[PDB]
Formats: C-alpha cells, structure tokens, sequence
C-alpha cells in the first residue's frame, strides 16, 4: 500500500504528499531493499522539511541499513549541516558504526567539511574510534592534507 | 503534333504501346516496399564492456569516441546513452539526402582512430558501425516444440546454422541476431580456488596457456637443408573444443603429486556469451533474426526468398525447430498494392459509365479505357528513370491522379462529340477543330499544375521526402497524360467516333436515354438562365465569395494537422517497466501475466506474444522488458473493437491493476523508422561544469513547472532512467600493500567474478566462438558473498576481500544520457488538446531558461526539424502561385485575365475542409495533397471555361455576357462527367475500414467534398469571376459585339 | 609465419569471416587456408558495382575484427586489394 | 575471368561435419560423376589432399614439475622451427624486418627436437624430450 | 549461368515486338512489317 507511496515521496522532497500520506497511516519506518528509511532518503538527498515531518511523525532516527550505515551517516557525509543537527537534536546516535565501523565523524571528516565535524564532535562524536582499518578521523585528515581539520 | 497523329493513327497506336511495354516493364523491376527513406539517415556506433557500469562506460568508451566526431559533412546532431548493462550507443544522425556509405564510411574512419584508446575489453567485444535508420523487413522467431532447447541452445543453432544464410539471401541488409553463439562458460568456485589456493588469476592464465593455437613452423621448413627429403607441417598446441577438455585443464600439481584439473574448482558448460535479455515467444524460450531492408531493394523479393531459404534448412533441423514470424510487412504491402489497383481499375469502370451515360455509344467509352492506363503504366517507366519505387506514398499519388488523367481523357473526348453534334462535321474534320480549341490549354494546364505540385518537392527533412513522392509522381503521370491528349486520343476520336448529324441531342431517343438526354437540354438551359441571372447583379455574389474566403480561414485555422494516419498494421507494441533494483525474475511473472492475458482475453485477435526481459524503450537493465503483439489476420478482427486501436485500449485499462508494475500498450506510427510524429522532443543539456546530479534537478524543476501548466504541455516526462542504488566498494590501498596483495590481483579477481572475462576463444564444431570465466551464480548475489573470495600475496597466503575493502550504499545512473558531447536528459512530452505543438515549444523554452546557469537545452528529433522549418510552406507556394499567374499570363496573353482563373482556389478548399472537419480528420500529407489534386482540377475547369470564353470574343467576335454563357454551356457537361466520375470513384475510399484505411480515408474525405463544392461553386462563380475581371481590365468597345 | 592451415583457419579465416556481413552488392565469399601461414578472403560483388564501394566496405568490416587478430597476424600486415583487375606487364629482375 | 570452358562445384559441409566426413563425400562425389563419362568428364578437386604432418604434444604435468614455463616453450619451439618477426632494424636508411630462426641443419628431421633446451625457474636446462612426445597423423595443407 | 538463362528469350521477345512496332509506325500497318520481319532466318541460316 502506502508504505512504497511514501519512500518515493521522500526521495522526491514531496513535502504534502508525505504530510498527506503520514496522515494516511504510511509507515514512518518502511524500507525499501537495501534498508533505506523515508529518512534516510530525505538525509542522503538533503530535504531538511522532510527530516522534520518524519522525525516529528515518529520516524526512527537511529535506523541502519543493511550495510550499518544510518541518516546521520548520510547527512554528515553529504554537507546537509542543518540536517546534520536536526538529526543530532533528535537523538541521532553519534558515534554509530556501520559494518565497517565508519562514524559520522569519519564521513565527514573524509570530504572536509569542517562545520558537520564541530557539530558532532560537540554532540560527544569520539574523536579516536576507529574503522576497520585502525583508521581514525585524525588519519584522515592528514591523509587529505586539510590543515584545518587536522 | 495531334493532325500529325490524327493522319497517323497506327504511329499513335506504337508510342502508346510502347509506353505501356516500358511501364509494364518497370512494374516487374521496381523496387516495393511499405515506404521509401524518409527517416534521415542515421548510423550507429555500439560497443559493449562486459561488467561495466554506466558510467565506467561512458567515461572510458563514450566520451573517448565523441571527442573524435568531428571533421564529418551534413550532421546534424549526435546522442548516446551509456547503460549499466556495460552497452553504449552513439547514434549520429545527418541531413536527408546525405549518402548514408559516405556518412557511415567518415564515421567509421573517425571511429577508428580512437580505437587504440578503448579498453581492451570493449575492443575485443567488436565495436560496431551500422545504417541504423532503415525499417524491419521481418521478424524471425525460432522455437523448438519438443521443449529440449534453452534460448541459449536455439541462440547457437541460428548463429551456426541460419544467421548467414540470411545476410546472403536477395536483397536483405542488416540483421541482428536474438542472443548470441554459445561461449564457453566456465563457471568458477570460491570455496574450492581457496581451498587449493588459487584465484581467478590462476584459472585464467591456466586456459590461456592450455587452451591455445601455436605456429610450431615445418620439419623440411624453407630454406631447407641441402638433400633434405621429408618437409611436413609442425602441429603443436590446438584450441580446446569440449567441456571435458576445459575440465581436464591442469591448473596445479600439489605437494603431494596430485592433479588440480579445472574440473575441481568449477562447472563447465556451453552457454550464452550473455544472460541480460529473456526471449520468450508465447511464453516458450526464443531465438531469433530481426531483419532490415536494404536501401532500394524489393521487400516482396527479399522476404519471398528468406522464407524459402529457411524452407531450404527445415530437414536439416533438429527435431522441433520451428520458423515462425510475428513480424513482416509483405502482407500489408500486398493489401495495399490490392487496394490501389482496385481503386484504379474500378475508377476505370465508373468512367466508362458516365462516358455511356452522357454520350450513349461504346464507342467513345473506349478512349478513357485506353489513355488511362497508357498513362498509367507509363508513369512507373517515368519513375525508374528518377529512380524511385513502388510504395505507399507513389502508389496514393497515382490515384490522387486519377481526377486528372481521367479529365483529360473526357476533354478530348467530349469536344469532339460536341463539335460533332453542334456543326454535324465529320469525326476526322472535328477531331481536328477540337483539338485546335484546346491544345494551347492543354500545354498551358500542364504549366500551371507543374507549378501547383512542383514546390512541393523542397520541403526540407522527412516531410520534404514525402511531399517529394507525390510531387513527382502527380507530375509525372500529369506530363504523360497531356502527352497521350495530343498524341493517341485525337488519332482515337478521329478513327473510332461515328458521326452525328448536326443538331441531334439525343431528345428523340426511346426510353431512359431520350428522358435524360431531354432533361439535360432542360437543365442547361436553366443552368445558363441562372448564370445570365448571376451575371445581372455580381456585387452580391463578389460578397458571397468573400464569406467563402473568411470561411475557409476560420475552418482551415480550426483544424488540427497531423503527420500520416495510424494504421492497423496488424501488430502493436507493449512496454514493462518495474521499479529501481527490480530483478529479471519479478519482471518475467509480469511478463508472463502481459503474455498469460493476450493468449486468453485476447484469444480471437492476438496470435503470438513476443517477450523481451532486459530491454525497454526508456533503456536497458533487469527491471525492463516489451512484449511484441501480432496478431490475427485483419479479415478474422471484423468490427470497430478487433483492430489495434481497440485491443491497445483495453490492454492498458486491465494492465491498470497491476501492481508491481507499470503496463501500457500502443500502436506502432506508419513509418516506424520515424517513430514520434506526435508531441515535442526536448534535451535538457548541461553546459557548464554542472553533474548529473544537478542535471537531473534542473530536470525535475523543469518538469515540475511544466506540470504546472497542463493548458499547455501534458505528459512532459523523461526519456531515460531515474538513478537506482548501487553497491560502492573501496579497496584500502594501504592495507592491500600490507598484506602483500597485489592491486592487479584484487580487480581482476572481482571483475571477472562479478562481471564476467573473455578469456580467449575455444572451437565448437568447427566453428569459433568465446570462452567465458566468470564466478557461478550462487556465489556472487549478495554482499555477504563478497567475503567468500581470496587473493594469493605475494608470500602465499590467501587474503579474503573483507581484509582490505569496505563499503556503502549510494545513488548512481544505470543509465547515463549525452546529447552532442555533453550531459544531457531527454523529456519528451505533447501539446495540450487543441494547442499547437510550435507553441508548446516556446514554452518549454521559456521554462528551461529560468533553469540554474549552466544549462541548456536544444530540440531534437522530430522536434528538431520543426524549429528549421516553418519559415518554408508560405515562401514555396508564393512562388507556386507567382508561376501559376505567370504562366497563365503567357496561356492568355493578358496579366489580368489569369485572376479569373486564380479565384476558383478556395471554392474546392472549403469543401474539403468541411468534409475533414466533418469527418473529424486532421491536415495530414495525404489531405493537403488531395488538396493540391482539388485545386489543380478546379483551376483546369476554370482555365478551359475562360478560354472558350475569350477565344469566342476573339476569333468570333462576340460580347462579354454572349461568350460566358455561351462558354459555360460548353463546359457544363465536361466539367460534370469528369467530377460525376471522379466524386464516385472515391467513394469506397472515404469510408473504408480494416488495413490501410487510414491513409485511404485520409486522402478520400478532403477530396470529396472539395470535389463537390468546386464543381457546385465554378460553375456558377468563375462565369463572375471572368466578367468581373475582363470589366475593371478593359479599355474600349468589350461589352458589344465586333467584326 | 610459422603456422599451419588449420591454425591459420582457426586464429584468423574464420575470425575475418564472421565479420564479412552488412556488406552490399554481395555475391558470394571464398577463402583459403594453407600450410604457408598464408590466408586469402576473396569477396565477389555483382557486376556493376562500384568496386571503390566494396572495398571501402570491406576494410570497415575487416578493421572491425583487426584487434581480435593474433599480433603475429597483426605485424605482418593484413592487406585488403581489388583483385579482378588483369595484368598489365610482368618485369624480371636478374643479374647477368 | 579465365574459366569459360566447363562447371565450377562446390561442396560445403553445413552440418557438424568435418574435413575428414567433408573430403569423404568429395570422393563420393568424384566416383559417382566418374560412373557417368557420358556426362561428366575430368571431375576433380581444386584444392590439396591431406599430407603428413608431425603432431608434438607438450605433457603439461613434466613441465609443471620441471619448473618449465608452457611460454618459454611454445615461443622457444615456435621461433626456432616457423621464425619470429621480432622487431625493426634500419638498412641503409630504410626500416626493414628482424628476424629470429634457427639455422637450417638444426630445424629439419624429428631427431632435431631433442637437441632444444629450456630453462626452468631454477636454472636448469631441460632437453625438449623430457616433456613431450609425438606421433604422425595426417592433416590439410590448405583448407578451403 | 544458374541465374542468368531465363534471359535471351525473354530480351528478344522484346526486341521482336519493338521491331514489328517501328515497322508498323513506318509502314502505317499492323501486316506489312510481317513481309519485313520474315527475312531474319535467311542469314542466320547461312551464319550456321
């Protein structure tokens, strides 16, 4: 039914629609066949309205994919800053690790964007957890050569 | 030219069987087919890299032969999309008329040198270069009923067995081949390569050293040996050529002395070379040929070999090999060719009606009988020497000619039984002196209608190439039949009219004739009463023509236009599309309910479902697939509700509730080769540094606006496909070089599990083909099977991929779209109803330039000639009706007497837009050349009235109002017979139904009723128009008599 | 240099041949094979046409498959000649 | 043109059939058409008969043992008895061909083949008979 | 040969009807050119 109507509408950033199918009883929580929630389509593509109407919809904030990888994971890889907080002020877990145990702070801190890292590491992002290769945040900055996160 | 033919009746007879020994004899060489070029042409560059993505595609193949396509004459644009199927397509596309060798012949020149460039892989995959804008001769399908053979099987018989027999047979061009040939398929095993540690690597240098082909040189090799006695060749290593050969392939000698043999790490069979597309014919596994015609050659020869050729094969097929054809276009060639003549040959016999009914002797019906088809046959010689064919278009114009070629016939036949019968001269004596009262007309019609139809032929693009097979066809036949005016029917009225005595009207005859013939005498008289009441007060009626005029703006302005009627050709079109991520199982159960449905709520009508799983029309992946429709024979579809646009509808309506999918149905345009016909063809181009990403949103703000204004655009949409979710997986390059593990080895080892390698080529049965390695199914489905595979370091340890590789989910284009040589989205998309493409177009325009910087667009396509093209209608027919003045100047020697014949245009025009508005048809090719066929026989009927009238006053003598009724009496019964005949014989096209109706309604309907309201209305106002004109024109002494 | 009928056949006849489609004004297509490494395709069109066409159109078609070719093939030059023309002079060279 | 006088046959193998069933039912053909020299005179092939040649197997499991590449061994036969183009030298001031063969005595008679040795991983020189055999068969000389 | 005997006859079917034809254009009869066209055997004997 509604629960297929609803990942589309938030992949689209189709603002009523979603309002009209959350009304419509649509699954704040339905997945699709790698496990991406309507929230982790609005936080890969960047609808912040979308984020918003879900999570205040009770949509899970902490959903993982089949890989591990969460919303905040895709927010803090893709720039969405406002996105990244509204996340984070609703209960994103922080210091989640996917089944390569990469942290938002590693996502983030892989691209450069240096506003997203001060916004986790001020929601107590662990600066030294590790992936699957011992690697750290710090590593990766002094792999990209970007002085200023190192 | 006549009196010498009227004096030679014999030599008249020769030229005329000598121009039908000439047409006959062209009909048996010519070329048929449905249509002749009219697509521009168009050539193809595909190429294929095993396992690639779209954008490994494009950015290692496509862009690397697009920057080589420059320096080539007459394009006019170039696309392609790059697909995750690892298949590419640059299609280039020139102007009409460019010869279609010497554009491929630079294509393939620059093609080339970027070959070195290409990835091995795509360069061992053949890149090939073909004419792709030809149309499908037929479609082959091969099924085997005995239910032994998988698609695979079948795929290798047609390719061994028939593929090339069927490039040779006559006159075929083109052939593309349902699958392909088998490939050894090695089908390799993860658990058992770690187990004995070894990799993809090992298997893959083990064939290609143990399966291979070595020149070992001679014993007794040259130069030789001085008394040297045995010289024999050296054979050393062949090609493999079994399973089993593959299997006992010795990859390793353990420690211990055992043999690891190839069989012990993977299953060996002969498979495809490929696995993305499902053939099914009626739900059953299919091969098959899709066959195109070659350029000027005859479709009814080259499918009459083919299927006499796979007649030649059928003993040696395997048990249950079955030919069957869900596709051919002979028989709806055939049905037209039958309807034409039946056309021609039944307007032959409702002439000699009216030629009986009016004249009332087998004698002077036997003219027409004559000239028509002299004519008639001669205009296909006329045609061979310009070199065109026998097709739809041709064979149209040629009964869009009957009105004229048949009026030419009654002109002369009816002068000389008027002459006869007013002055009682003898046949001879009067074939002359009426011949002489209109071969100056004659000629100067000729002129006039050369003019008419002439222009039509410079049309630019498709259009132009359509108009250009009327165009010459209608001249032609129209030069011939003035020729046969002056040569054979004057000999033919002088040597087989009887005489009439001299003022004998047939009033005393018994019975019907005597009541016709005193009624006609009655009406004539009331006819030239009326007239003589018209001419007292022309002001009035100079009012009653300008109503006419604004009329016919106001319908002419109000009807719609279209390109060429759709046609029940007997087969129609079903496309599926599922979801992103979509398997080739789920789309086969939609498929098999698609197929499941035609074979039973469509029992009566369909006869076979063609089933593709891979390749759809928005483009290529799992989640894909059409379905090809043919079926029954039009005879056994009777009604309204069995023809293609009936049984679309109800398909799509029932494929409504389908949920996993998403089903429609249509039917195929007359020219396939063209496609579209209806709606826009639009390209959203990015032209800064822009990204597919920010393309595809410009897109959806301009799609979003559109939707916005459903006055105007509807069903604005895209033309490819929308990103899905793929599998990104890195390699960690610092600890791939802890380990020892060597990059080369890492990608190696997960291309040609995951995707597949051509390793090198093995010999089936004698003949060459493929060897594939390529990990078996089970273990490479899912991520977790990635884990499953191991790299040997360089010390000797096998490495598993989890050790130096991670991964995530992302976004990615299956399907990646360029126009011109950058990023582009095709939207497609139509005019809102009773809006005007050209205006749909501007505003598209006007939406794409609000889009961010850096974007552009451009039409294509069908649009694409539009934006070129509309500047061209009014200047050519300026120039028409310049010529037609022109050279009625010089027919009357006067520069104002040709405006009483120009008048008569809208008097037919009218007509005929009521008959179409009427009928609810649309401006179509075939209405505006009825058109044409409309106003040319008005203005003949006008012309040869104003020159009666003239030459009375000039060589006669006689006043203004004497010599206009006095001509329109003459030509009252002339222009009745001929309009009499041409009315009635153009009636079972107007409301024909079943094949080809289409086009024959469309060039009935506009010529009805422009036949009937030109004839009701010149009659009455071209006898104005004359007097009006010749009294503001004038200087002295012109409304009284004179010496 | 150096291989046999059949590993010429094998490696290089029926490689050239199988791209031998699409071509127009085709009659019929011959080849041999022999133990002097040594392979000819001849390909005969109908009288008539132009012959700049057909081997214009049978050096595309050939190219097509030239990297398919073993590099041996390769190096020593794969030639492609219009061959129904007759001979004009045959000059010998000797030293006296 | 030459030609003119006489037919110009073929016989085409269009089923799984080899050279061997193929020149087979040539012979048929032949004795047939030679039954009717009321008919058929001097019916015959155009092509070659099949002549001895030397078939020499690489025993795949000695040379793996042998630490003998299969790739020193068919470029060290293949040079040696065919000849290898290797690459370009200059004559003159005009590029030429190079080319590798063994000398005539050392490429002519079956006994030659021992007399060619290659080196294995470690440094041995292995004698071409330690891995190999052969036998006489018989095989096309032109294939058409 | 195979695809090219169906030829002479029917080409000179042509050329003997093109021949009565002119003849019948010169001469002004459909007969007079039979007494012209029966001397075509007179040296075509002799040629043999």
């Amino acid at each position: 039914d509604l629960g297929k109507k609803l990942l589309e509408a938030a992949r689209a950033g189709r603002d009523d629609e979603v309002r009209i199918l959350m009304a419509n009883g649509a699954d704040v929580n339905a997945a699709d066949v790698v496990g991406w929630t309507p929230l982790h389509l609005a936080a890969y593509w960047g609808h912040l309205e979308i984020v918003e109407v879900l999570l205040k919809n009770g949509a899970d904030v902490n959903a993982y994919d089949t890989l591990g990888s969460t919303p905040l994971h895709l927010a803090a890889h893709f720039g969405h800053l406002e996105i990244v907080e509204v996340l984070l002020k609703n209960g994103a877990d922080v210091n989640a690790k996917d089944d390569n145990g990469i942290t938002p702070l590693h996502l983030a801190a892989n691209r450069g964007h240096l506003e997203i890292v001060e916004v986790l590491l001020k929601y107590g992002a662990d600066v030294n957890a590790q992936d699957k290769f011992g690697k750290t945040a710090f590593d990766i900055s002094i792999n990209n050569g970007n002085e200023d996160l190192a | 030219m006549p009196n010498f033919f009227i004096d030679r009746p014999i030599f008249a007879w020769v030229i005329a069987i000598i121009i039908m020994l000439a047409g006959g004899l062209a009909i048996l060489k010519l070329p048929v087919a449905q249509y002749p070029t009219i697509a521009p042409p168009a050539v193809t560059i595909s190429a294929s890299y095993p396992g690639a993505d779209a954008k490994t595609v494009q950015d290692t193949v496509t862009q690397v032969i697009e920057q080589n396509m420059n320096g080539i004459d007459n394009l006019m644009y170039m696309s392609s999309n790059s697909d995750s199927t690892g298949t590419v397509q640059i299609t280039l596309t020139f102007e009409s008329g460019t010869d279609a060798d010497i554009a491929q012949v630079q294509v393939q020149n620059k093609l080339q040198l970027a070959m070195p460039l290409l990835p091995q892989e795509v360069q061992q995959q053949g890149v090939s270069v073909e004419k792709s804008s030809s149309s499908f001769l037929m479609v082959v399908g091969v099924i085997n009923t005995d239910g032994t053979m998988t698609q695979e099987d079948i795929s290798d018989y047609v390719a061994a067995n028939m593929k090339d027999a069927i490039s040779r047979t006559s006159g075929v061009g083109d052939v593309q081949l349902f699958g392909s040939q088998y490939a050894m398929r090695i089908w390799m095993n993860p658990n058992e390569l770690n187990k004995f540690q070894l990799t993809p690597v090992d298997v893959i240098t083990a064939i290609k050293a143990q399966n291979a082909q070595v020149a070992a040189g001679q014993l007794g090799g040259t130069p030789p040996v001085k008394g040297q006695q045995l010289n024999a060749s050296i054979i050393a290593q062949t090609r493999l050529t079994s399973t089993e050969e593959f299997g006992k392939i010795l990859l390793k000698v353990n420690q211990d002395g055992s043999r690891v043999l190839l069989r012990d790490v993977a299953k060996i069979e002969l498979g495809g070379e490929n696995y993305d597309i499902i053939a099914e014919f009626n739900g059953q596994p299919a091969s098959g040929l899709g066959i195109k015609l070659a350029t000027g050659a005859n479709a009814l020869d080259t499918a009459a070999a083919i299927r006499a050729e796979l007649a030649k094969m059928e003993p040696f097929f395997p048990s249950g090999l079955k030919i069957v054809y869900p596709y051919d276009t002979t028989p709806f060639v055939k049905i037209s060719i039958h309807e034409v003549v039946k056309t021609l040959v039944e307007a032959i016999i409702l002439v000699f009606l009216v030629m009986y009914l009016f004249l009332q002797n087998f004698r002077a019906t036997l003219i027409p009988t004559i000239a028509v088809p002299v004519v008639l046959l001669g205009t296909f010689a006329v045609l061979a020497a310009f070199g065109f064919s026998i097709n739809t278009l041709t064979m149209f114009g040629m009964v869009l000619a009957i009105g004229l070629l048949v009026d030419d016939a009654i002109v002369v036949v009816e002068n000389v039984e008027r002459v006869m019968a007013e002055e009682g001269l003898p046949p001879k004596e009067a074939t002359r002196k009426s011949m002489g009262q209109i071969q100056g007309a004659l000629v100067g019609i000729a002129m006039v209608l050369s003019a008419v139809f002439v222009p039509m032929a410079f049309f630019g693009g498709s259009t132009g190439a359509i108009y250009r097979q009327f165009s010459i066809t209608i001249v032609s036949a129209m030069a011939l039949s003035v020729l046969v005016a002056l040569i054979l029917t004057p000999a033919l009225c002088a040597t087989m009219l009887k005489p009439i005595a001299k003022g004998d009207h047939g009033e005393g005859k018994k019975g019907f004739f005597g009541w016709f013939n005193r009624m006609f005498e009655k009406s004539t008289h009331h006819y030239t009463d009326s007239v003589g009441g018209i001419l007292r007060s022309t002001g009035r009626y100079l009012v009653l023509y300008l109503i006419i005029v604004v009329g016919m703006a106001y319908l002419f302005v109000r009807l719609p236009s279209s390109f060429l009627p759709d046609e029940d050709q007997g087969v129609f079109m079903t496309m599926v599309q599922l979801p992103a991520g979509a398997t080739q199982e789920r789309t086969q159960k939609v498929l098999n309910e698609v197929t499941h449905y035609y074979l039973t709520k469509e029992k009566n009508n369909v006869e076979s479902v063609f089933a593709w799983n891979g390749f759809g029309f928005a483009g290529r992946g799992q989640n894909t697939g059409i379905a090809f429709v043919s079926l029954k024979d039009w005879a056994d579809r009777p009604g309204e509700e069995n023809k293609v646009e009936a049984i679309t509808m109800r398909a799509t309506r029932a494929f409504s509730q389908i949920k996993d999918a998403m089903v429609f149905a249509f039917n195929l345009p007359a020219i396939v080769e063209l496609g579209t016909a209806t709606g826009f063809d639009f390209e959203l181009i990015d032209q800064a540094g822009l990204g597919h990403e920010k393309l595809t949103q410009a897109r959806n703000q301009l799609l979003a606006e559109a939707a916005k204004h459903p006055d105007m655009l509807t069903s604005v949409r895209p033309n490819g496909l929308e990103d899905t979710p793929q599998f990104k997986i890195d390699i960690d390059q610092e600890k791939a070089q802890a380990l020892g593990v060597s990059i080369n080895d890492i990608n190696t080892t997960l291309g040609a599990a995951w995707g597949g390698s051509y390793v090198n080529d093995f010999i089936d049965r004698g003949r060459v083909k493929k060897v594939y390695v390529m990990s078996e199914a089970k273990y490479r489905m899912l991520p977790d099977d990635i884990g499953d595979w191991y790299v040997r370091a360089a010390d000797g340890q096998m490495v598993p991929f989890s050790a130096f590789s991670s991964s995530r989910w992302e976004y990615g284009s299956p399907r990646l779209e360029r126009y011109n040589g950058l990023p582009s989205m095709e939207i497609l998309g139509q005019a809102a109803p009773g809006k005007s493409t050209g205006e749909a177009m501007e505003l598209m325009e006007q939406l794409a330039s609000k889009l961010p910087t850096g974007v552009g667009y451009d039409w294509t396509g069908m649009s694409y000639q539009e934006r070129l093209s509309g500047n061209q209608a009014p200047s050519l027919y300026a120039i028409s009706l310049i010529v037609v003045f022109l050279c009625l100047a010089a027919l009357y020697e006067s520069w104002s007497i040709p405006f009483s014949v120009m008048l008569v245009v809208p008097l037919g025009v009218i007509g005929a837009l009521l008959a179409a508005t009427f009928r609810g048809l649309t401006n179509d090719v075939y209405f505006q050349v009825g058109l044409l066929t409309t106003i040319g026989l008005s203005a003949k009927n006008a012309i040869l009235i104003v020159e009666f009238a003239k030459d009375l006053m000039d060589k006669e003598g006689k006043g203004l109002i004497e010599a206009t009724l006095d001509a329109v009496r003459m030509r009252l019964r002339p222009i009745l017979m001929t309009s009499l005949a041409f009315i009635l014989g153009v009636m079972p096209l107007v409301i024909s139904t079943g094949a080809g109706s289409g086009a024959q309604n469309a060039v009935g309907t506009g010529v009805m009723g422009g036949m009937v309201t030109a004839t009701v209305l010149a009659i009455f106002f071209v006898p104005v128009f004359f007097v009006v004109v010749r009294r503001r024109f004038s200087r002295k002494n012109e409304d009284i008599e004179h010496s």
